[PDB]
């Protein structure tokens, strides 16, 4: 399935169930939060 | 540099989302008073679309998305605007314009007296 379609499909009907289903099938892949750099700034 | 328009939407269930995100400590961010927090998400070697979800517990928070091309060039994918994400889960997606880094902006700057708790999650396609 094309990424265009995965995207347009999830947007159309979005739920935790659909996320998990897509994830189980390898269509979407969760980016672990521990790998994400977080910055802080005070205005 | 042709840049696709992002998609943005919401979905009703906030409580379930938070309960699920809380299971990972790193996926819950405290944005202090007058603070802007930036979560950096790189484009994936095999990847096309990025997905984001977020919610707050009590009060609204600013949210926008910028793209950092790999001083550096910065494009505005989603303008920063205050969101109702305390009421509903806010979600969105964008097609990869090229190789670079997404900046998820959680902007509390307008909030003098209140910290915000940000539950958030990120996927991507192949």
């Amino acid at each position: 399935p094309a990424p265009d379609a995965i995207n347009d499909a999830l947007r159309s009907a979005d739920s935790q169930e659909a996320r998990d289903a897509c994830q189980k099938k390898g269509w979407i892949v969760i980016h672990p939060s521990n790998e994400l750099v977080v910055e802080k700034h005070i205005s | 540099p042709v840049i696709a328009a992002p998609s943005m939407w919401t979905r009703p269930q906030i409580k379930d989302f938070k309960e699920k995100i809380q299971q990972d400590a790193d996926s819950v961010i405290t944005v202090g008073r007058g603070e802007v927090v930036t979560v950096r998400v790189p484009t994936h070697e095999e990847g096309s679309y990025l997905f984001w979800e977020f919610a707050t517990d009590n009060y609204d928070i600013g949210f926008g998305v910028y793209f950092e091309w790999t001083k550096p060039l910065l494009d505005e994918i989603v303008p920063v605007y205050r969101r109702d994400c305390h009421e509903e889960v806010y979600a969105g997606s964008h097609q990869y314009p090229g190789r670079g880094v997404y900046l998820l902006k959680f902007d509390n700057s307008y909030s003098l007296w209140r910290s915000k708790s940000v539950y958030y999650r990120v996927y991507y396609t192949r």
